[PDB]
DNA sequence: ATGGTTGGGTATAATGGGAGTCGTCTCGGATGCAGG
DNA sequence: CCTGCATCCGAGAGCTGAGAACCCAACCAT
């Protein structure tokens, strides 16, 4: 099983409401490269191979131990689309 | 016969045979028209099938998928990898070498293991009875050609060794990876949604020996 | 190794010929061989005799035919796609009625297929196989009527499209009416018609009560029969001006005409049986004096109203009866196709006949031949009883040709076919075998012939069965219908004897298929032999008795998919049938007379026969069946030795010194093991890897064309733009790659050139497959024999064979039903093995056998493991055979060898099977009390040995059956089912992906898996299915690029089959809108549609 | 519309704390 | 390792004069037993020339210096007047089971690869036995059967597996922290 | 764990119970060929004699196995749920018992072997019937059950 | 299947319709046994 | 300027066709017939 | 006039894999 699985089911009212906060968070790490995140690099996610350790490349791992960490705000009618991805470009070139 | 054929007497058919012609009706209705064959279930891509052996070594969350299978599968994401590496200068390159069986290396296996990291796949046997007739997976690849599936997910599949076969699907996008991780996951699937009791549970030699 | 066998029944008469149900008929349907003069009237020449002579002045008479030679031998016609057949001549004479000028001719009608010596036919270069079809017997039929209790029903049947079918029913006013061609009408006027007055029915019917009293009519006696007939005739055909010659041509057409109405020999004998008549022909009423005349009608109202009255001695007909329904064989089937083909040339011989100078006309001119090779051709190449042969194995083939299949033109319908048709009858008693047929849509409805079964002329299955007279059984055999079965009590063939008299005061036997317990002197026939309840494939099975009827089915079924092996062996436990099987499979070569041998080679054997005449026998090497198996024949003599008539000279595919070999003797250990043989998966040791065991060879053929375009021709070549030599390395001077090169998925087989200022059309290997090439075929315009299509020059044929190991993922099976793909492969010192080192092969798990009740399998493997002991076969033959005190016998033998040969050598017991045997003791396995030799001899006679693990060196726990079994690899192998798919060819309308493995199609997501994806609640995942992976042109195309660029997959858009969809609705004068939230019209079509 | 196209959790956002307070101080303004 | 006859360009065809075909004459082959008299050596090739009648056997390789054939009885092919056979075997070292797709060695264009099994032991078993000395009572006697082809002898085997088990007993003597 | 023939145990009382039978079966016999009994009835006495025995010789054979063999194969796999139900254990070890013709009625003498001890032809043949009847029955019922189900999701999938 | 309450928008037809009849497809009146207004169509009716 | 394609004409007399299909079973609505 | 009662017609019947007149003359197209 995912690891906190149980944890993420609690933090929602609908598992259906955790998919879809996962995917999102999962859309805006992919798109501004991983800088945007709110994890510190000791908790980074980690993936092994030849070479050495990595980053995890899968951005779902990412967004869901971010949600694990209890520093992202998820919501009805928080900030409107146009005015976040406008500063998420802004902070994040 | 133009808008429904074979309704008052006679259809009409084509000289030299006895078969009736297909109108317009005929195309929209049936087990065989539009409706059912092409709107409400469509044949997709990104999907292979194989039999199946035990897989007892397997965690519940994973199964294993044949290397073959896995580089024909994954094989955009496996272009990419190889052209962001070195394997390959660019996209086509990549996909002439991996045209030919002879012309494959080994690097390009540590890039497909690379891509299909954290990743899962959609398993399925027919017929899809209830829900759990489909189920998701983490791809462990291996050698050869059968799909591994694990001991505990055979009573919900409804399958056994003698000859089955399952197809893999693979989700593509954030959102499809996030439910299938989230929603359709094996090991996120223990209790029976029509009884509410145990559907993945000891059976057959576990409880033997137990 | 010693072969030693079972039983005590001996059998009187040997098995009949395997394949004379098809050799035998179409032999009989064809009459080459036999004279004119002395042909009967059967066949062909039946179809002849009747179709002329034809009359409308001039006449063209029949006078004989002849077959001349194939023009083409076997072999070729299967290398260059022909058809093998004889041409057919026919001797016609035309006559004039008054001058008696006389124009002999003899015409060329065509060819007739051949069927070849072991009952197959090569049509367009495949081998196909005719199936028998079961059906309705002909005859007059009296059923109950389901409406009204106390009613009975007529019915009258004949040939299928050789007449209607005829209803006669005692209505409830009491006025007897007839249906046909779905028009209730008074019998009466028919009578009338016929010649009856009220005297000759008051007469002939007065017995039986008021059913002849309510039957009665003034009406239509006071008239005439001429004005009888125009009434029937206005009544059966309203509308049409009631012509007296008109009404008498309808009537004599519908049920006096022998060109139109027919009932069958089989429908004569069966109504004069029925009916206690005599019939003059196998029409319902005879035209003779510009009259009709009656023939059936009478004895059929006697009989209906007999029946209702009660009298004695008339019975309700069973429509499931074996003497009601009948056989039609190949030669059947081919000559009803024949003799519609002669009517359509005879009509236009006629047509010809009313045109033309009456002076210029000769009986060459008159016939036009192309519909009877119309109707020939289509019945070879398009009817679904004539099949492309199964030949994965010789048992394969033999199974296949002795088929009886329920559907097929004129028959039954697989999804309406009801339980009262597919049930196994009392009287499928050794005439079908009650356990073979196959499970799914067609059980019951395809079924197979009985071991000692035989159709005879008429069509009826007969079985044999001794006569026994005065308690005394003799050597007499009666090949008997279900019929004539009904009317005797016969014996079990298990019946006790002393010399030949019945030595038991209690017998079981059969009467009407009742068992029942009788004195010896009531007993009136005996059964032959077991072996006659059931097919050639069943028989196959040792320890039948102790099997599950539905696993036993499995077995059957299964036998028939094994692949032939490179180190084939007979099995261990024979039921004696194998040396039978192959021979008459035609599989293996057998000497013609005494001699001596002269020249061994692998392709070739010279014998000398003691005439001096020398005869040379070619060796089929390497040849690929239907099914892709390769089947060579190996020589089995050697230069200087002596045969004698009937031995075997070489041996065929899947065959072992005249033995049926299917597979292989393994040591198995019933057990379970670290989940491994986890519901019905096989683990199977290394070893067997080692010795090549289940080794197989197959081969595939590719083909490529090169033909002629408007834009250029195309040229097989091998000069070919823009590839390295690296690609071009082993294809020859010609473009076509060189014999023994090894070929991998994406390599070059044949190179091809298309006009575009040329582009590469070239054949490759498909993904998954390859080999090495082993044949080469090039066929172009111009050669002998050969005909291609238009527009193709040339046509390149490359054989490339493969030799397959077991591997994971291969199914294999024993003879009792059990199956199971191999699970794991492990290393030789991870196998369990026997406390003198030897290794087990293969690891059952025994879970598989107490809910599948096919203990034969135990009795089996304890058999093996006394004959791997004492190094000897058996032959068990089902029902009577070897019991458990014979096993245990042969148990305890085999254990005194297994445990002197570890006494002699200086060896004890040791600790592990001490502490086994204790273990055992606590079982109940063992009796206290005994040294520790004495519980092993005992564990020994039940088959179980102390079994030790690789992993550890300690002893499984318990006692473990430990044996060999005879086992066998399936067709159905994982290389030929792993397919994936990214991205391929889509379909034309709906551009969705192409389907199945050869296309490299996708997976269907059907209306169910959309089911299971709503219930999960994957929204997002489902509309990719929908979308982006089916028909979403723009969406696909963004998302692979997408993907390349290593973005994420964007938003899809409307599937193209909605479109379709919206097409195909305005088609129908039907105006679909899609409307935005304020019911606007959206454009879902960018504007590409709007004027 | 069932599951994550339910209208019901479809229009879920997400952001982290960073990001919101900004937003925010562009609207203190 | 691998075999090479003349005028046959693949494994699944068969020679005039000879009653076997390729496949029966390389499963025939499979079961040559061949010693190496010198430790050093790593590779041969066995040559077979022979003409017809004749049974041929192991025996009739040519000699090789530091090589021999421990069953020099083995059928390999019956040929009859008029059959030839000219065969080139190359025979290896090596350790385990190695299928032919696996190393797939030719020498020559029309070499066929065969699969090896390199393992010289045929059969192992050991057997526990109730022993005592003295005053101890339960003891083990154990006793080790080793059966072989005859290249290697079983001692030479017992003793290469004693220095196996002790070179992978040496493996536990250096801990790394985790 | 490990499955033999001399696995599935006959019991000794199984050979008392046939015998019993016999002795009853001409009872009904006599009553029937003296004028006390018609035809139905004394149908239905068999068929019920019939049932009663297989029933005491499932009861025995269970018996046999928990108080003897506490640790047989058979018996294991059929109390722990691994494999297994009383009746194919019984038809296994004691007897097959009744059959049902075509028509759907019971023939009148039973199969009183069982697969262990091995049956006859006729014994066979007689089983043949039901055995053809349940595959036909599952092949031809499985396409109304899917039907049912397709209506279903037809009527609720809103 | 969780043993807690529904989320909001589950599509509980569907998942019904399948309970339903996903027993009915194999374990009503599977390999029945020859040996010593009913079932399917009596739901069917109802 | 050539083939390829299209339109027109034939004169003893002729005057209403022909294959086919008969082994499902239920269920629901539309409907004509019987009674009062 | 109403009603009930046989009668007739139409629409269903699981999923996946694979498998036969001839001739002559004018006329547009390229
Ligand atoms: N959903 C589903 N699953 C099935 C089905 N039937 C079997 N399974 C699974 O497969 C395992 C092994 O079953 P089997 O041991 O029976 O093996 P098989 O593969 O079915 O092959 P066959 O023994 O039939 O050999 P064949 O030469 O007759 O095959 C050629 C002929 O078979 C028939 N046929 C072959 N393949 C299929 C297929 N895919 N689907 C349907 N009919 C098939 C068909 O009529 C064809 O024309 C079972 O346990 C189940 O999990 C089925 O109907 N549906
Ligand atoms: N037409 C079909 C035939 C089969 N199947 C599927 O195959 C399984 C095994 O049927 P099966 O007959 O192969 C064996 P099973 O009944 O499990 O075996 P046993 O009692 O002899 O041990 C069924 O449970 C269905 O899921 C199908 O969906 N459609
Ligand atoms: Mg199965
Ligand atoms: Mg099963
Ligand atoms: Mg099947």
């Amino acid at each position: 099983a995912e690891p906190g699985i149980d944890k993420l089911f609690g933090m929602v009212d609908s598992k259906y409401r955790l998919t879809v906060v996962v995917a999102k968070r999962a859309q805006q790490l992919l798109r501004h490269g991983f800088k945007n995140t709110v994890l510190e690099p000791e908790e980074r996610p980690k993936m092994q191979t030849l070479e050495g350790l990595f980053d995890d490349p899968n951005a779902v791992t990412w967004a869901m131990k971010e949600l694990l960490t209890g520093r992202l705000v998820f919501g009805e009618n928080l900030v409107p689309e146009d005015r976040l991805q406008k500063e998420m470009e802004r902070l994040y070139p | 016969a133009l808008l429904d054929n074979g309704r008052r007497g006679a259809p009409v058919t084509n000289p030299g045979s006895d078969r009736p012609l297909r109108s317009l009706t005929d195309i929209l209705s049936g087990k065989q028209g539009r409706f059912r064959q092409n709107l409400l279930g469509k044949r997709v891509d990104y999907s292979g099938r194989s039999v199946i052996v035990v897989g007892p070594q397997l965690k519940l969350h994973q199964c294993g998928l044949p290397k073959r299978m896995a580089l024909e599968l994954f094989k955009p994401f496996l272009l990419k990898k190889m052209e962001e590496k070195g394997i390959a200068p660019n996209v086509k390159a990549a996909r002439r070498m991996l045209e030919r069986q002879r012309d494959i290396k080994d690097e390009v296996w540590d890039a497909l293991e690379e891509v299909i990291h954290g990743k899962v796949v959609l398993l399925n046997r027919a017929p899809t009875l209830h829900r759990l007739g489909i189920q998701a997976f983490q791809p462990v690849l291996v050698e050869g050609q059968s799909i591994q599936l694990h001991p505990l997910v055979c009573e919900a599949f409804n399958a056994d060794f003698d000859g089955d076969q399952m197809a893999v699907h693979v989700p593509l996008s954030s959102f499809a990876q996030a439910e299938a991780r989230i929603q359709m996951l094996s090991a996120h699937n223990l209790l029976s949604p029509a009884s509410g009791e145990p559907l993945a549970k000891p059976s057959r030699d576990i409880i033997l020996g137990l | 190794m010693e072969i030693k066998r079972f039983g005590r029944i001996r059998e009187v008469i040997p098995l009949p010929p395997l394949t004379e149900i098809q050799v035998e008929s179409y032999r009989r349907a064809l009459q080459a061989d036999v004279p004119p003069e002395k042909r009967e009237n059967v066949g062909i020449q039946a179809a002849f005799r009747e179709t002329f002579p034809i009359e409308e002045g001039l006449v063209l008479d029949f006078l004989e035919y002849r077959l001349g030679e194939p023009p083409f031998p076997q072999d070729e016609c299967r290398e260059k796609d022909l058809t093998y057949q004889a041409p057919l001549y026919a001797r016609l004479q035309l006559i004039h009625k008054d001058t008696g000028l006389i124009k002999e001719d003899e015409v060329f009608l065509g060819h007739i297929p051949l069927m070849t010596e072991d009952g197959s036919f090569i049509i367009n270069g495949a081998d196909r196989v005719i199936v028998s079809q079961i059906h309705r017997s002909p005859g007059v039929y009296f059923t109950p009527d389901p409406a009204r209790p106390g009613r009975y029903i007529a019915s009258i049947i004949p040939l299928p499209k050789r007449g209607p079918w005829i209803d006669l029913e005692v209505e409830p006013n009491g006025v007897v009416s007839m249906k046909v061609n779905k028009r209730k009408f008074p019998l009466v006027l028919l009578l009338r018609v016929l010649g009856y007055d009220q005297e000759t029915l008051a007469r002939e019917l007065g017995a039986y009560g008021e059913l002849v009293q309510g039957l009665m009519d003034e009406s239509v006696f006071a008239m005439r029969p001429e004005e009888a007939l125009i009434r029937l005739f206005t009544l059966l055909r309203p509308g049409d001006p009631p012509k007296r010659d008109k009404a008498v041509a309808y009537v004599y057409g519908l049920i006096a005409d022998p060109r139109r109405y027919d009932l069958g020999e089989a429908g004569r004998y069966k109504a004069e049986e029925k009916l206690g008549i005599r019939l003059s022909g196998r029409t319902l009423a005879r035209f003779e004096d510009g009259e009709f005349k009656d023939e059936v009608f009478l004895p059929t109202l006697r009989y209906l109203f007999a029946l209702t009255a009660g009298v004695p001695g008339h019975e309700v007909d069973d429509i499931d009866h074996l003497g009601n329904r009948r056989i039609r064989t190949v030669g059947e089937l081919m000559t009803d196709q024949f003799r519609v083909g002669l009517a359509r040339l005879a009509r236009g011989v006629r047509e010809r006949m009313l045109m033309g100078s009456e002076d210029s006309l000769t009986p060459a001119k008159l016939v036009n031949s192309r519909p009877l090779e119309a109707a020939i051709r289509e019945f070879f190449s398009r009817s679904q009883l004539s099949q492309f042969k199964d030949e994965t194995n010789p048992l394969s083939s033999l199974r296949h040709k002795r088929r009886i299949s329920a559907l097929g033109p004129g028959g039954l319908t697989r999804e309406r076919a009801g339980f009262d048709v597919r049930d196994v009858h009392r009287t499928h008693y050794g005439r079908i075998c009650p356990v073979e047929t196959p499970e799914g849509a067609n059980i019951g409805l395809i079924t197979s012939l009985a071991a000692y079964a035989r159709v005879d002329e008429l069509g009826f299955i007969r079985t044999p069965y001794r006569r026994v007279v005065g308690g005394v059984v003799t050597d007499e055999v009666v090949y008997m219908t279900a019929t004539e079965e009904d009317r005797y009590t016969i014996a079990q063939a298990n019946t006790p004897l002393e010399g030949n008299r019945i030595a038991a005061e209690r017998v079981v036997a059969r009467r009407k298929g009742e068992p029942v317990i009788v004195s010896p002197e009531e007993v009136e026939f005996m059964d032959v032999s077991p072996k006659q309840v059931f097919s050639v494939n069943t028989n196959l099975i040792p320890f039948l008795e102790h099997d599950d009827a539905n696993r036993a089915l499995m077995g059957s079924n299964m036998q028939t998919q094994a692949v032939p092996l490179i180190r084939a062996q007979a099995p261990v436990v024979m039921t004696g049938l194998e040396e039978r099987v192959v021979r008459d499979s035609l599989a293996a070569l057998y000497a013609e007379e005494d001699g001596e041998v002269a020249k061994v080679d692998g392709n070739r054997i010279v014998v000398r026969y003691e005439d001096g005449r020398l005869v040379e026998y070619p060796l089929r090497r390497f040849y690929r069946s239907n099914q892709g198996t390769a089947l060579d024949q190996r020589p089995r003599v050697v230069v200087g030795q002596r045969v004698r008539k009937g031995d075997l000279l070489a041996d065929g595919p899947a065959s072992e010194n005249g033995f049926l070999a299917l597979g292989q003797n393994v040591l198995v250990a019933i057990m379970p093991f670290d989940g491994y043989n986890f519901e019905d998966a096989i683990v199977i040791s290394e070893e067997l890897l080692k010795r090549d065991f289940y080794t197989s060879i197959h081969i595939e053929r590719y083909e490529i064309e090169a033909r002629d375009t408007k834009l250029g021709p195309e040229r097989i070549t091998r000069d070919i733009p823009h590839l390295s030599e690296a690609a071009l390395r082993d294809l020859d001077e010609e473009g076509v790659v060189r014999i023994g090169a090894e070929v991998k998925p994406g390599d070059i087989l044949v190179g091809r050139t298309s006009f575009k200022d040329v582009k590469d059309t070239s054949l490759r290997v498909p993904p998954g497959e390859g080999g090495i090439v082993v044949r080469t075929v090039r066929l172009r315009r111009g050669d002998p024999g050969v005909e291609l299509k238009p527009g193709v020059r040339e046509v390149v044929r490359v054989y490339v064979a493969q030799k397959r190991k077991l591997q994971v993922g291969d199914k294999l099976a024993n003879r009792h039903g059990n199956k199971g793909v191999v699970a794991k492969i492990l290393p030789v010192e991870d196998m369990p093995h026997l406390p003198d080192g030897t290794p087990v092969d293969v690891i059952l798990n025994p879970l598989g056998v107490p809910s599948r009740m096919n203990l034969g399998q135990i009795l089996e493997t304890h058999l093996g493991l006394a004959g791997y002991f004492l190094g000897q076969r058996y032959i068990s033959p089902i029902f009577d055979g070897a019991k458990e005190p014979e096993i245990k016998e042969l148990l305890a033998q085999a254990f005194e060898v297994y445990f002197g040969k570890r006494k002699g050598e200086g060896f004890g017991v040791d600790k592990r099977e001490v502490e086994v045997l204790r273990r055992a003791e606590k079982l109940g396995l063992v009796t206290p009390g005994k040294t520790p030799e004495e519980q092993l001899k005992e564990l020994f006679l039940q088959g179980k040995v102390v079994l030790y693990d690789g992993r550890t060196g300690e002893p499984i726990e318990g006692p473990i059956v430990v044996g060999q079994m005879f086992i066998m690899k399936l067709y159905h192998m994982v290389e030929d089912k792993m397919h994936a798919r990214s991205t391929g060819p889509y379909s034309l309308i709906t551009q969705q992906p192409l389907g199945g493995k050869a296309q490299f199609g996708g997976q269907r997501f059907g209306e169910m898996e959309v089911w299971a994806l709503e219930a999960y609640g994957a929204a997002h995942t489902l509309q990719e299915m929908l979308t982006l992976k089916s028909d979403d042109i723009e969406g696909r195309n963004a998302a692979y690029e997408a993907i390349i660029k290593g973005e994420d997959v964007p938003e899809p858009s409307v599937p193209e089959s909605f479109r379709v969809l919206v097409k195909e609705l305005q088609a129908l004068a039907l105006d679909v809108q899609t409307l935005d939230e304020k019911d606007n019209p959206v454009d879902i079509f960018e504007g590409l549609a709007s004027k | 519309p069932a599951g994550t196209g339910s209208d019901f959790v479809r229009f879920t956002q997400v952001v982290d704390q960073k990001t919101l307070k900004a937003i925010e101080e562009a609207r203190k303004e | 390792t691998s075999v090479y006859i003349e005028d046959v360009l693949h494994e699944f065809s068969t020679i005039p004069g000879v009653k076997e075909d390729v496949v029966e004459i390389i499963l025939n082959l499979k079961e040559l037993v061949v010693r190496f008299l010198n430790p050093s050596l790593q590779t041969v090739t066995l040559l077979l020339k022979a003409e017809g009648p004749k049974e041929v056997k192991a025996r009739d390789f040519l000699p090789v210096a530091d090589v021999e054939i421990m069953n020099p009885d083995l059928h390999i092919a019956t040929l009859e007047e008029g059959g030839r056979l000219n065969m080139e075997v190359r025979v290896d070292r090596g350790v385990g089971y190695v299928p032919a797709e696996k190393h797939g060695i030719k020498d020559r264009i029309n070499a066929i690869p065969v699969d090896a099994v390199f393992s010289p032991v045929r059969r192992v078993a050991f057997q526990v036995e109730d022993t005592r000395l003295g005053q101890r009572t339960d003891l083990d006697k154990l006793t080790l059967r080793i059966w072989t082809d005859g290249s290697v002898t079983p001692l030479e085997a017992l003793n290469q597996a004693v220095e196996i088990l002790r070179e992978h007993l040496t493996y536990f003597s250096n801990p790394q922290a985790a | 764990i490990t499955i033999g023939i001399d696995d599935a145990v006959i019991p000794e009382e199984k050979k008392q119970y046939l015998e019993e039978a016999d002795r009853k079966l001409l009872q009904i016999e006599q009553a029937y060929e003296m004028g006390f009994l018609t035809d139905r009835e004394r149908y239905d006495q068999i068929l019920q004699l019939w049932t009663e025995t297989t029933e005491k010789v499932t009861q025995a054979v269970f018996k046999n196995f928990e108080e003897n063999y506490p640790f047989n194969p058979l018996y294991v796999m059929a109390q722990s749920g691994a494999r297994g139900n009383p009746q194919q254990i019984r038809q296994l070890c004691g007897l097959r018992g009744l059959m049902q013709k075509p028509s759907g009625e019971t023939f009148e003498v039973p199969v009183r072997s069982s697969f262990r001890e091995g049956l006859t032809v006729l014994e066979y043949f007689i089983s043949s019937h039901g055995a053809r009847k349940g595959g036909a029955d599952t092949a031809l019922r499985t396409a109304d059950s899917g039907y049912l189900t397709r209506k279903l999701v037809d009527v609720t999938h809103e | 299947s969780m043993a807690r309450p529904v989320s909001i928008g589950e599509a509980v037809g569907i998942v019904a319709a399948q309970s339903i009849g996903e027993p009915g497809t194999q374990l009503t009146m599977r390999t029945f046994h020859t040996g010593g207004t009913q079932g399917l169509p009596r739901v069917i009716e109802l």
